[PDB]
């Protein structure tokens, strides 16, 4: 419902909230919606559930093939798969992807594939219901080549926004970072970003 | 035709089946030896022509993250069989979710073996395969399989033409006392020692090729990570 | 046991491939040398002054980056150049990025050797030397009719595959720190006019093509012009 | 790379014999001696193991395998062809009977399935027959312990007292020499053991034979199945009373 | 070579007009037993040679006559019956490759046309009816 | 709907040691009656099998029962259980996941090994319900409910279940306009099997 | 497929005495939401063609790799790939258009508007269109969508009919299709500021210009307008 | 010999006997000449009768306005090979509205017949051919083997006997190459190459047939009435 | 329909109720939800009980199989992916919504699959009609230290809760424990807060009551 990813300095950070709505109902209060496809190169999902989940699927057993068999995917080549997956099911599903990772060459990627199965680059992607309420925000306080807690700080605040004004988004922010030290697991809890 | 196709002949044998044993053996001895928390393959690597890459020249091959196998026969079926162990990793994967254990993949391997000598229209495979691994709910594990669909578990294991000495001083040194070393180090420094003491040619750090399967993952041992072995067990 | 495609000898070996060997064997000589950045030369019997010069191009190009050459049964070899495409193109498909040597390698290896399994099919009577450069460097490959290949610094095959392989192993030996392009391609010119004294009585044609970083921008192109003609003379001087 | 091996590679011969199932029997009559006794509450099945290689690790293997809770089998002759034959056994006690009737398949119905199996490599084209042959031990709650026999031929016979393998013959004639209407499953287990220590040429201990059961209930092994295969603890237990 | 190994070509004629694999499952069956299952409430049959495949052919009759039993609501008739498994035994003399079934039947029934008859059969697909064994 | 075309009714009690199977006798053609001599009630060895719904499903359920327990009972040597039939019907029923019999079959019998008696329904698609006091099938089974859910008593001797589930049967039938025009009671003991005709309104 | 999910704008083209000129935004609107910046809708093709996509984008994403396949494909085996036996824009017209076709006939059409833009190598101006359902045709000024109702009367002004492509200079026609872009700008709600724009000259050959800007704009008189009455 | 009952086997030399058969089955066959220069392509082709009841089989077969063939050995062979060029000329002209190229032509029929030398159950081709053509590189002459083998060259015969306008085409290949602004002056060079094959025979209407392509020339077939000034 | 699933320390805790209706008019009073997929693997389900059932016969055959192929004890991994495969491959036509527990040689897991494949993890979860009291009752009374005891007394109150609360729920209450190293698990109506009362006046007809036709 509010999924962001931002490649600052030296990797790249995907942040999300926690809640899955069945209509007006919360169905679950805290779930992660940031999914492992390798270890770099994974980021989170919107939209339908089953259909993210399958595309996940799919995708981590491919790069696992891909990894067993010629070597090291890079970024470009996951988002390819999902862009296929997503283009050839494409009146079949309706997932909705952002797909972040990290690697040595490049030093953090990030690829947007909406409805409809196009991708795009960009330094930094919002996607969801909720990152309706941010575009403005985001676009007027993103910068290149930040650091680390700085990136912290503007995902907790669009990310707080998104939850604020966004009735079926939020519960906790989940954050991972990749870079390479490695893979870092961040949760900030309803009492810190509303204050 | 009882030796051209894989019927039995008068007296219940399978001659394809002892041929493709026999194409088994170019005649490359690898060994195989677990101990405490880790397994060791080691192949000769023989490269006798100047023109042919080293690095290149390979046969092992790293299944999964955990799974490595050492193949002893020609080369084109040892690649054949690796694409197929990965695939059926990544399917088993895939589909129950969790890592395959090696016994596991050794059995799949092993049947599609039978499958292989029972029908008369595929032709067994000349090689040997040995899986290694530590699996989650059994430690360290080694498998060897065999172009007669046959497979089996082994404490350590050694192919290759002469394997007999190096069996038998495997057992003598079996019952003298696994491993008892806690780092993968020491059993890959006594995996050299012993197929030195079995194959004495004195192996330099370009006659060798190295795996190791430990519980986080399965990898392979560069040249300059090879040659520090043999500096240790001559400095010992 | 010399009958069938897929029968194991009492001795483990397959005759149909050593045949198939045998053939390879009375082809042209073809050579392909590595550099730092590779380097494909083939030479071309004359068996009449009837053909056209330059209009039975042998080395085939695979993507943008793959240079492949062959020796044997021609309409063998332009099989597996167009099973290759095809195998490149579906990676390119599936992946969007350029298939790496190694897995066109691997792809074409599996090719040959499902190719030697049964008794429907006979086994490739050609013998490929491939190459090319990806984002690891610079690669080549040799792959045979059994189906196993490896990684070279320099390969050869056809009937004076032996005066080849001597040379190569000599420019080795001389060259411990690599070569430039240029200089590979003179010395692929110098190896095929040498190799050609196994037939003497029958003119030749001399083709050449190289794939480096630099002055090809990774991509596979034929050498033509006054860099060929300059590679003929350096060959013809010694 | 087309199969076109649609004709049957099995034939008659002009004396009326099929080769291939001849041959098939050659290569069981070569293996290792199984038996299976039948009791009035229980059925045995024991056979002998052998080492590959003294490194190798014999329990990675094991001759008897579970089929259903209440049938289990074992085999004389080429063991890929038998864990195959297994595996196929297997998912035919659920993709045929228990899938539709929501129980698991009498013996005698699993016996016929595995025969038919068995029946149709004997006929098919491109195929061989298999070289096994099995000993089913099973236990229905109509039937009440039954014993069978299947050849590679594909004909089950049903047996209260059965032995094949290289010392067939004479553990045969032994079972044959004094077999009782009121044995029981400690007894079958004696006579079991009594008949492989005569028939193997030493080595008679715990680790170097495999013995399994059908009888009773073992609800402690329901988490209940009446197929019990004896670790090697209780047999060597049980060889120090012989 | 692609498959070379057809077994003298099953489904052939000899030179005198003779099927040789037809005549080599008779004389298997002349050298097996001398003649018990049920078909149906009506009718049973004694096989002769190759048991797996009479129980073969016998699981085929039992659905046959079970969808005659369902199409018409009445007890198939022996005389079909046994026609249908001559029948079925004789499609593998002629084509498919496959070896002729080893298996000699003995039909006993009772319909409501005829008031009790017996059958005989045999590989190469010929029934016929006999007052007495 | 094509259950509520042509009608049904169908009953099953439990008593001391036998069970009790009623079913009505009306075949119509929605609101203009045809047949009066149209049982629901099928048997297959001692196992009875009461089925409401379209007539065409019913003789369709009822040639293919026969046919499998024919087959069963070729292949098994011996005659089915309740609870196993029960299970065949159910597999049955799921077969047809999309195109389903518009049936409401219901089964009863005494097993022969434990003499428990036995009844159990079934929905369209094949989903089991294993009551121990009675089960209701038909375009009256709010009736049958009412009926049942009182008169009833566990154990009650045969003689006074049959007088229980006619007058459930008869009271329920006599409230629904597509049932009636007879009515058939099958009390089934071990091994004895009394069937008995009732008398009703012709409506 | 079925709907446009992410959609382009208008693309306008018209043919001068030596070539043609084509133009196109960089917008990738998500409806009523301006989404995407930055993407170029004008993919060239060899030496001497260009073409312009409208519409959904992942369609167009799908058509530029099969164009770049068809190119990879043409230099199989072919010593004059470069020379005489290059492509051409004729030929990759028919090609798309067989695609279109075909995807329509099978109910999964390509929600795209495509106009192909070139020099042949005898020298004439190539400049066709295509769309969903096989629609073709061929005039001296074409324009997508929007475009199709404002860019033509304007550029129809300059180039009327085919007597005048021989009167019209490159940089009079290069004029008008600035001024079309700004117009459409004006008045139409999923136009973007920054554009695009190829030329394909019988004698230079390919020039691209990117990240090209509307300017001159008027929005002085705004002050004067006041309330609705 | 033990390798030759298919295809698919190879001798202990490397050596593929069906192959041959097939190639001596040309040897069989009339003899065929082509030729070309910058402008033009002809082929000129010697028919055959049963009898002097029957008529002359025909020899040249045209696959497309610009392109066109001579066969020698298995005429059905040749048919088949002819539709598929058909076939092939056609899907380029429609798909791409692009003239096919010779040499794309002589890359499918290499494919084409390759895929026939390699798997069990079929047979190689039985024929020769010799395809002319006319494209945006000019005129192109090609001669194609039943192996899979394709060669460019600037004159070629085929079939019996060829050896003679082989050693005249190869003696005069300095001359008929200039041969551009008179089409009939190559056609001539064409008979009298061919007419060096003749087995005591001489060329009438009845046994001679001459095609041509070229710049502004669809492909043309002349026999009959027509070749009477060429004699 | 209630049905609730509470993860302690070292184990799962799965309640159901047992009332089925059809429409407006109860099916079945006594039906039971609690599903044997494995011997420690337990599932319970919503929605359509013959695609539920089926769906879990299925699951549980395949996974029998599975364990015999490998030598090894099932997973609930292996259980919940085989699942949601199978429910997404006929895009939630097949109307199960699923919550499965169970304990495995890698611990104690519970998951929770809807209709069209989905699936989620967490403590307590609850499904069913009358799941919103479940979840209120577990939200007011969980804390990440339960034992055995709290834990199935805690399942039990929010059964209770659904059921009383909810037109959809009645009758008893279904309970299973599974528990790191133990079988336990055989609850079978811990509760049965619905007796009924006795009827104020017996039914028994007098015999020869009905008339008969014939017989």
């Amino acid at each position: 419902t509010s999924i962001m990813a931002v490649t600052f300095k030296d990797g790249v950070i995907l942040g999300a909230d926690s809640r899955t709505t069945t209509g007006a109902y919360i169905a679950n209060r805290v779930t992660d919606k940031l999914t492992r496809v390798h270890d770099k190169i994974w980021c989170c999902r919107s939209g339908s559930a089953a259909d993210t989940q399958a595309i996940a699927d799919i995708v981590q057993y491919h790069l696992e093939l891909y990894t067993s068999q010629y070597g090291t995917p890079s970024t470009e080549t996951a988002a390819s798969v999902f862009k296929e997956l997503c283009y050839e099911n494409k009146d079949n599903l309706t997932a909705g992807i952002i797909v972040a990772g990290y690697d040595d060459k490049n030093k953090g990627e990030v690829y947007t594939i909406p409805l409809g199965g196009s991708v795009h680059k960009l330094p930094y992607a919002i996607a969801g219901s909720g990152s309706t309420f941010i575009y403005g925000y985001c676009d007027k306080n993103f910068r290149e080549n930040m650091s680390k807690e700085e990136t912290v700080d503007f995902i907790k605040h669009s990310l707080s926004q998104a939850i604020k004004w966004d009735g079926s988004s939020g519960g906790v922010i989940r954050m991972v970072v990749l870079t390479a030290a490695g893979v870092e697991r961040l949760i900030f809890y309803p009492d810190e970003y509303e204050q | 035709y009882d030796r051209h196709i894989t019927i039995f002949s008068p007296e219940g044998r399978l001659y394809q089946v002892e041929y493709a044993f026999k194409a088994t053996n170019t005649n490359i001895n690898s060994l195989a030896v677990r101990g405490k928390d880790c397994t060791v393959v080691i192949s000769q690597k023989k490269v006798p022509d100047k023109l042919l890459d080293p690095t290149t020249v390979s046969y092992i091959f790293c299944i999964s993250r955990t799974i490595g196998m050492v193949v002893n026969g020609p080369i084109p079926d040892a690649r054949n069989a690796a694409l197929r162990a990965k695939a059926e990793a990544a399917e088993f994967r895939y589909k129950y979710g969790y890592d395959m254990p090696c016994d596991v993949l050794a059995k799949r391997m092993a049947n599609l073996s039978q499958i292989y000598t029972q029908r008369a229209y595929m032709r067994p495979l000349g090689v040997i395969l040995t899986f290694v691994s530590v699996d989650e709910e059994l430690g360290p594990s080694i498998y060897k399989t065999d172009p007669a669909g046959y497979y089996v578990g082994y404490k350590a294991t050694a192919t290759g033409p002469k394997q007999q000495e190096i069996t038998t001083n495997l057992e003598n040194h079996f019952k003298k006392s696994h491993i008892n070393e806690e780092s993968w180090e020491k059993v890959v420094e006594f995996a050299i020692t012993h197929m030195i003491d079995a194959l004495g040619t004195e192996f330099s750090k370009n006659d060798l090729e190295v795996g190791v399967a430990t519980k986080d993952k399965f990898f392979t041992l560069s040249a300059e990570n090879i040659e520090e072995r043999l500096v240790a067990i001559a400095e010992q | 046991y010399d009958l069938s495609n897929s029968v194991f000898s009492p001795d483990g070996r397959n005759f149909q491939v050593e045949y198939a060997v045998k053939a390879v064997e009375n082809g042209t000589t073809s050579i392909g040398i590595k550099c730092n950045d590779v380097v494909f030369a083939v030479e071309k019997l004359i068996t009449s002054k009837l053909l056209v010069p330059q209009k039975n191009v042998k080395i085939q190009v695979v993507d943008r980056h793959i240079g492949c050459v062959y020796s044997g049964l021609i309409p063998d070899g332009r099989h597996l150049v167009n099973r290759g495409r095809e195998e490149a193109a579906s990676f390119k498909k599936l992946y969007k990025t350029p298939i790496p040597i190694p897995a066109f390698a691997d792809r074409l290896g599996q090719y040959v050797q499902a190719h030697t399994l049964y008794n429907s099919v006979r086994p490739f009577g050609v013998s490929t030397i491939f190459g090319g450069v990806d984002k690891n460097g610079a690669h080549l490959y040799m792959l045979e009719p059994s189906g196993s290949y490896w990684g070279y610094k320099g390969a050869a095959t056809g009937k004076g595959r032996q005066s080849a392989k001597a040379e190569l192993e000599k420019l080795v030996d001389h060259h411990p720190e690599g070569l430039s392009a240029r200089e590979a391609v003179k010395q692929a010119a110098k190896i095929i006019y040498l190799a050609h004294e196994d037939n003497k009585e029958k003119d030749f044609e001399l083709e050449i093509s190289w794939c480096s970083l630099s002055e090809t921008n990774g991509l596979h192109k034929f050498v033509k012009g006054d860099l060929l003609q300059e590679a003929i003379d350096f060959a013809q001087k010694e | 790379m087309t199969d076109r091996y649609s004709f049957s590679l099995t034939t008659f011969s002009p004396s009326g014999k099929l080769g291939q199932i001849d041959y098939a029997l050659t290569a069981v009559k070569q293996g290792v001696t199984s038996l299976g006794i039948k009791a009035t509450n229980g059925v045995v099945i024991a056979t002998e193991k052998k080492s590959s290689s003294p490194l190798a690790m014999s329990e990675t293997l094991s001759k008897v395998s579970l089929l259903t809770p209440d049938i289990g089998a074992v085999y004389s002759g080429m063991g890929p062809d038998y864990r195959v034959l297994v595996d196929k056994s297997r998912k035919v006690a659920h993709t045929s009977y228990k899938r539709i009737y929501g129980e698991y398949p009498p013996t005698k119905l699993l016996v016929s399935e595995v025969a038919k199996i068995m029946q149709e490599a004997t006929q098919s084209g491109g195929v061989r027959p298999f070289g096994v042959s099995l000993l089913i031990a099973g236990h229905d709650e109509f039937n009440g312990f039954s014993l069978y026999q299947v050849d590679p031929s594909g004909s089950y016979f049903p047996w209260k007292a059965t032995a094949i393998g290289k010392g067939s013959v004479a553990a045969k004639t032994f079972l044959e020499k004094r077999w009782n209407d009121e044995l029981e499953l400690e007894d079958a287990i004696h006579i079991a053991l009594l008949t492989l220590k005569e028939s193997v040429e030493g080595e008679f201990n715990g680790d170097t034979i495999e013995l399994a059961i059908i009888g009773d209930e073992n609800p402690d092994l329901l988490g209940g199945p009446r197929f019990r295969k004896l670790t090697s603890q209780e047999i060597n237990d049980r060889l120090e009373a012989l | 070579m692609g498959s070379r190994r057809y077994d003298s070509r099953t489904t052939i004629f000899s030179p005198e007009g003779r099927l040789y694999q037809v005549e080599y499952a008779l004389e298997s069956i002349s050298h097996a037993g001398t003649a018990l299952y049920k078909l149906n409430d009506k009718i049973a049959v004694a096989v002769a040679g190759l048991t797996a495949d009479a129980e073969i052919l016998i699981n085929t009759a039992r659905i046959h006559a079970q969808n005659y039993l369902k199409t018409y609501n009445e007890d198939i008739p022996v005389e079909i019956l046994v026609r249908r498994l001559s029948d079925i035994k004789q499609g593998y003399t002629q084509h498919g490759g496959l070896r002729p079934f080893g298996v000699s039947f003995i039909y006993a029934g009772y319909d409501d046309r005829y008031g009790y008859q017996l059958y005989t059969s045999n590989p190469s697909g010929n029934y016929t009816g006999w007052k007495a064994i | 709907d094509p259950s509520s075309i042509n009608g049904g009714i169908v009953v099953a009690m439990t008593g001391k040691d036998c069970v009790a199977i009623a079913c009505d006798l009306r075949l119509g053609s929605q609101s203009l009656g045809v047949s009066n001599k149209f049982e629901k009630i099928f048997h297959y060895g001692h196992v009875f099998l009461g089925i409401t719904g379209l007539a065409t499903d019913v003789t369709t359920l009822n040639e293919m029962f026969r046919y499998k327990t024919n087959l069963y009972k070729l292949k098994e040597e011996r005659a089915i259980e309740p609870e196993t039939f029960t299970q065949l019907v159910s597999s049955s029923l799921y077969e047809r996941r999309f195109g389903p019999y518009f049936v409401g079959p219901v089964v009863a019998g005494i097993n022969s090994k434990s003499g428990k008696p036995f009844i159990a329904g079934f929905d369209l698609i094949g989903c089991i319900d294993e009551a121990k006091d009675f089960i209701v099938s038909g375009t009256a089974s709010d009736q049958l409910f009412g009926m049942c859910e009182s008169l009833y008593e566990p154990n009650l001797e045969p003689e006074d279940l049959f007088e229980t589930i006619s007058q459930a049967l008869l009271n329920a039938a006599d409230r629904d306009a597509l049932s009636g025009w007879g009515a058939v009671v099958y009390i089934i003991k071990k091994d004895e099997v009394v069937k008995r005709y009732l008398k009703m309104r012709q409506d | 497929t079925q709907q446009p999910i992410v959609t382009g704008t208008s693309v306008i083209s018209m043919k001068y005495d030596n070539g043609v000129i084509i133009a196109a935004d960089n917008l990738g609107s998500y409806g009523s939401l301006l989404r995407f910046n930055g993407v170029e809708r004008l993919i060239p093709v060899g030496d001497n063609t260009v073409v312009g996509i409208s519409g959904d984008i992942s369609d167009m994403q799908h058509i530029e790799r099969l164009l770049k396949d068809l190119v990879t494909e043409n230099a199989y085996d072919n010593p004059l790939a470069d020379a005489e036996e290059a492509l051409e824009p004729s030929y990759i017209f028919e090609y798309l258009a067989t695609v279109m076709y075909q995807r329509r006939s099978k109910m999964n059409p390509l929600w795209n508007a495509i106009i192909v833009a070139g020099v042949q190598s005898n020298g004439d101006q190539f400049l066709r269109y295509v769309n969903l359902l096989g629609v073709t045709y061929s005039s001296p000024t074409l324009a997508t969508g929007f475009g199709a109702h404002m860019a033509n009367p304007l550029l129809r002004k300059v180039v009327d009919r085919e007597s005048d492509i021989p009167k019209t200079t490159v940089q009079v026609a290069e004029e008008a299709i600035v001024n079309a872009m700004r117009v459409l700008y004006y008045r139409d709600a999923r136009s973007s500021r920054n554009f695009s724009l190829a030329i394909i000259d019988k004698n230079t050959g390919l020039t691209f210009k990117k990240n090209l800007q509307v300017e001159n704009m008027k929005w002085d008189f705004a002050k004067d307008i006041k309330g609705y009455g | 010999n033990n390798y030759d009952g298919d295809t698919v086997t190879f001798s202990p030399t490397g050596r593929l006997f069906q192959v041959e058969y097939a190639l001596e089955a040309i040897k069989q066959g009339s003899v065929t000449v082509g030729l070309r220069s910058n402008t033009h392509a002809v082929l000129v082709a010697l028919k055959r009768n049963a009898d002097e009841l029957s008529s002359y089989q025909k020899k040249i077969i045209k696959c497309d306005e610009h392109m066109g063939l001579s066969l020698a050995g298995l005429a059905p062979d040749a048919r088949v090979l002819s539709n598929y060029l058909r076939q092939q000329c056609n899907y380029s002209s429609l798909v791409f509205n692009r003239k096919l190229a010779v040499e794309r032509a002589g890359h499918l029929l290499c494919d084409k017949a390759q895929k026939n030398t390699q798997s069990y159950g079929g047979r190689p081709y039985g024929v020769g051919l010799l395809i002319i053509g006319y494209d945006k590189s000019g005129a192109h002459l090609l001669e194609f083997q039943p192996s899979g083998n394709v060669t460019e060259l600037y004159g070629t015969a085929i079939g019996a006997r060829s050896q003679g306008a082989k050693t005249y085409l190869e003696r005069t290949l300095d001359t008929f190459i200039k041969i551009d602004g008179n089409p009939d002056e190559l056609i001539k060079a064409g008979v009298e190459a061919i007419s060096q094959s003749l087995r005591d025979e001489s060329l009438t209407v009845d046994n001679l047939s001459i095609a041509i392509v070229g710049k502004d020339t669809p492909f043309t077939i002349y026999d009959g009435e027509a070749v009477a000034k060429y004699i | 329909t209630t049905i609730v699933g509470v993860k302690f320390n070292n184990g799962v805790v799965i309640a159901a109720d047992t009332r089925s209706t059809q429409g407006p008019i109860v099916a079945d009073k006594n039906c039971a939800k609690l599903h044997r997929i494995s011997p420690k693997i337990w599932c319970a389900g919503a929605g359509t009980a013959a695609d539920t059932e089926a769906v879990t016969q299925l699951i549980g055959s395949n996974i029998e199989l599975h364990s015999l192929y490998t030598s090894r004890e099932p997973r609930v991994v292996s259980a919940l992916q085989m699942l949601k495969q199978h429910l997404f491959k006929y895009q939630g036509h097949i109307g199960a919504y699923l919550i499965v527990a169970g304990v495995d040689p890698t611990g104690s897991h519970l998951f929770s699959i809807h209709a069209h494949g989905s699936t989620d993890v967490g403590y307590y979860l609850s499904l069913g009609s009358g799941s919103l009291a479940a979840m209120a009752v577990l939200e007011s009374h969980w804390k990440q230290d339960l034992t055995k005891e709290e834990a199935i007394k805690l399942a039990s109150d929010a059964i209770q809760a659904g059921i009383w609360n909810d037109l959809g729920s009645g009758s008893n209450v279904d309970v299973c424990v599974m528990e790191i190293g133990k079988d336990a698990e055989y609850l079978r109506n811990y509760l049965t807060p619905n007796v009924r009362e006795e009827k104020q006046k017996s039914y028994k007809f007098p015999r020869g009551t009905t008339a008969v036709l014939k017989e």
